[PDB]
């Protein structure tokens, strides 16, 4: 026999899924671990240095990560980057330099994304002050710094436009940053103010839909941004809870912790009992699925202590992750189906994401 | 007032994610790490910027503005991790913000542990 | 059976299994690089009684595997016999010397 | 009210120091050291030493040395292998002295990072894979050139009576000994006899060090010795550890760091296990053997508490030992130890503790 190197995955993309691992304990060897979904199988892996953050290239072919090094990892001279990997072999191909600021902190979707139309990467930026960069991947270059972005926090995209998203701001209301095929901004507006900072604080998690974008409170609000239009329309509150609810004083928790399955509108969150100040980021005692039309609750399943989630629109599932385990749920009906758990998926995750099928 | 003064205390107690001005920590507290509450371990750098918590203490009644530093420069030290989140909230209140490393602006960002500085009267 | 520590070929592993790590027992997981040198051990065959040469080849340039620890140590011996020896990374003299996982690939008959 | 402040020293003085070297394998490239104070078991600090550090602590006291590997991107760019010069009681690093890209990377016996008994030298193994022994010079920051020599042979144990000499065992189943000059160079060496049956009966690497003479255990119970009280090594054994209700039982010795010595008294401490066969040489202590090396007889034996690396303090009378997670203190001042304490979750992955030296001149 002969050892050869060269392969690919051995799963095609449709099965693959991403689990970030921090490895908060030794948090300069963070890596991605890539799972099949299907039958809970370990494919391969991206090492991503101190607190890397992932995503997928829309089109599927390419993993993007970001990091940072130093020269000496404790001393020497810091770089910040965004690295591009093909997907299928799990090769590093380029190194693209951003200035040294880039989020670290823990793995909200929000904090790394991309434009619709793929050829924009969006990333946070805390110098401690906050501004977004903007990546072009064709140039593999750093193209622009949005400071008018100041004092907001997080990427939202725009299902609906090629290179538009939002950011969610100080004042309790949102920016939209509009694109040119340069990367530079070409156009901005502001929302009128969609919630109260002080006194209904929302998670940054969206719940994302083609056109508009909902968010849940730590007082279990829901408030909604419509951006059909140039400008963004905002609000809310509807409440998720009842009397009942109310009673036993549940609240949402966690970090990536809502979802939207688009075809039906339905809303996943996770749920706990007990909300006071302080639970914000406690485990999910419960799944509720809320019909965003009717703005009410048609089902509530156990929460197996989840944490995070994300949603595949086109086979109609959802993903749960605890930390360490991701459970496998069927959504193809109002009622979520667990297929299987996945152990041992991660030291210390908080983020999940499906290989992309939808293309650009 | 041994409950303002640490370095008087039970260290079973300083060391514990309960001791009342630990109240929004989300990383290893610097005492179990051979440093104290307001003393970074040997080797390690504090940071000149943190999140802020509000910490109501129970020995006095009183509440106090905490300022949570880090101490950086040195790998995870991964003894006494707390995320405890009173009065936390997301980055668009960012200095009130624990899910980031506040050791971002730092000449190494590597973050090691983090402590809890009284730093008065709420 | 090949990602047990007690599979018959996986006599003088000290390290992760590539089969647990989107390898095979003879391939590298996906962006990792083979090493050109290796120990070697000599296991014994369960099902003809015969005694098989192993190659314990690793695959290098990406941080730990994580999965299916082994530390057996049938026929191995200390660093003064190098090449029978599994305390040492065989990784050391790849291009990227961070260790990922061990295989074990068939030479032929002791 | 309170101001966050660093540039502190450790906490407890030198003589209450231990360093535990926690490989870290699961995250091997977040290898580190754990400071901790075995009187009492409290963590005094760390030192970070990237991928599989090597550590060691300057015979003066007043230095802690790492050996290291790095890349300019971790998993890919250009390789430094390096020794770095770090204050002990501050914990901070001073110096970075580059190596050629072949140091040692293993797991952490004794014998791959060493210095000369003067202190004037650090010495250290190479692995290319072809073998050699670096010699880098402490005063001048420098490494200075490979021993050739020492090809085909493996480790180094230095000799306590001479400043500047160190042994190492080859394949032939001998010991060279090399002896530097001022400048770090060979200055001159020597080829023992055979000592072990590299085929018959192979030892494990671990010394049990005197200060003119070592012993060594072999996988299947039996002592070999080396003098170097005179111009050249002499060479003995083997004499059995074992006696027949021993024997009947199959116990052999086991571990990594798996023998000490009791300069003092002459007492060898060595980790054993019953059901020895092919493939157990590495198996936790079920116990520990306490041998008299002078009448050759075993004197005590106690629980190993599945330990696997020891160290001796000659200056206190200390045995400490380590299962790989937990470090155990012993009292070994009388021929039967006493346990004193364990500290519990020292490290993930440690083969390798170490005392602070306190004198030794
Ligand atoms: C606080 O600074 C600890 C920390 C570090 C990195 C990410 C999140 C939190
Ligand atoms: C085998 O190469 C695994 C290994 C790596 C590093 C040190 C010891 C063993």
């Amino acid at each position: 026999e002969v050892l050869t190197g060269g392969h690919s995955v051995s799963a095609p993309q449709e099965n693959r899924i991403y689990v970030m691992d921090s490895v908060f304990m030794h948090l300069t060897e963070s890596r991605v671990h890539v799972y099949d979904y299907t039958n809970g199988k370990f494919l391969g892996m991206v090492p991503t240095a101190f607190n890397g953050h992932v995503q997928v290239s829309n089109d599927g072919k390419k993993i993007y990560t970001m990091t940072t090094y130093h020269e000496r990892i404790t001393r020497g001279k810091r770089s910040d980057v965004v690295e591009v990997w093909d997907a299928d072999k799990l090769t590093f191909e380029k190194e693209i330099s951003l200035p040294p600021k880039r989020v670290q902190g823990l793995n909200y979707d929000g904090l790394f994304r991309q434009t619709t139309d793929g050829k924009f990467i969006v990333l946070q930026n805390a110098s401690p002050a906050t501004s977004i960069g903007i990546v072009d991947v064709a140039k593999g270059d750093y193209v622009e710094d949005v400071t008018a972005a100041a004092g907001c926090w997080s990427v939202i995209p725009q299902p609906n436009r090629p290179r538009s998203f939002m950011t969610i701001c100080g004042d309790g209301g949102l920016l939209t940053i509009n694109l040119g095929e340069d990367g530079k901004v070409a156009s901005q507006s502001r929302s009128k103010q969609m919630f109260s900072v002080k006194d209904d604080p929302i998670f940054i998690a969206p719940a994302l839909d083609k056109d508009k974008a909902h968010f849940v409170s730590y007082y279990g609000n829901v408030y909604s941004a419509d951006f059909s239009g140039d400008e963004v329309k905002v609000d809310g509150p509807w409440s998720l809870l009842n009397d009942e609810d109310k009673a036993k004083n549940w609240v949402p928790g966690g970090y990536n912790l809502v979802g939207l399955h688009r075809a039906s509108g339905r809303m996943y969150v996770f749920m706990h009992p007990d909300g006071k100040e302080g639970t914000h980021k406690f485990p999910a005692a419960e799944i509720w699925v809320m019909d965003t039309k009717t703005k009410q609750r048609v089902a509530r399943i156990p929460g197996r202590d989840a944490l995070s989630m994300t949603i595949d629109q086109q086979r109609n599932l959802m993903l749960t992750l605890d930390g360490g385990n991701v459970n496998v749920y069927d959504i193809s009906q109002p009622e979520p189906k667990l297929l299987r758990t996945i152990e041992g998926a991660a030291e210390a995750s908080l983020q999940v994401q499906f290989h992309p099928v939808g293309g650009t | 007032h041994i409950s303002l003064n640490p370095d008087l205390a039970n260290e079973d107690e300083v060391n514990s994610c309960d001791y009342w001005r630990h109240c929004a920590v989300d990383g290893f507290l610097c005492s179990c790490c051979g440093g104290t509450t307001t003393t970074c371990p040997p080797g390690s750098t504090p940071s000149p910027i943190s999140w802020i918590g509000t910490c109501h203490n129970p020995h006095d009644g009183k509440d106090y503005l905490i300022s949570y530093h880090d101490c950086c420069g040195k790998t995870a030290c991964g003894r006494c991790q707390c995320n405890t989140q009173t009065r936390e909230r997301p980055g668009y209140e960012f200095f009130l913000h624990n899910d980031v490393n506040w050791c971002m602006a730092n000449e190494n960002s590597t973050f090691h542990c983090t402590t809890s500085v009284l730093v008065g009267l709420a």
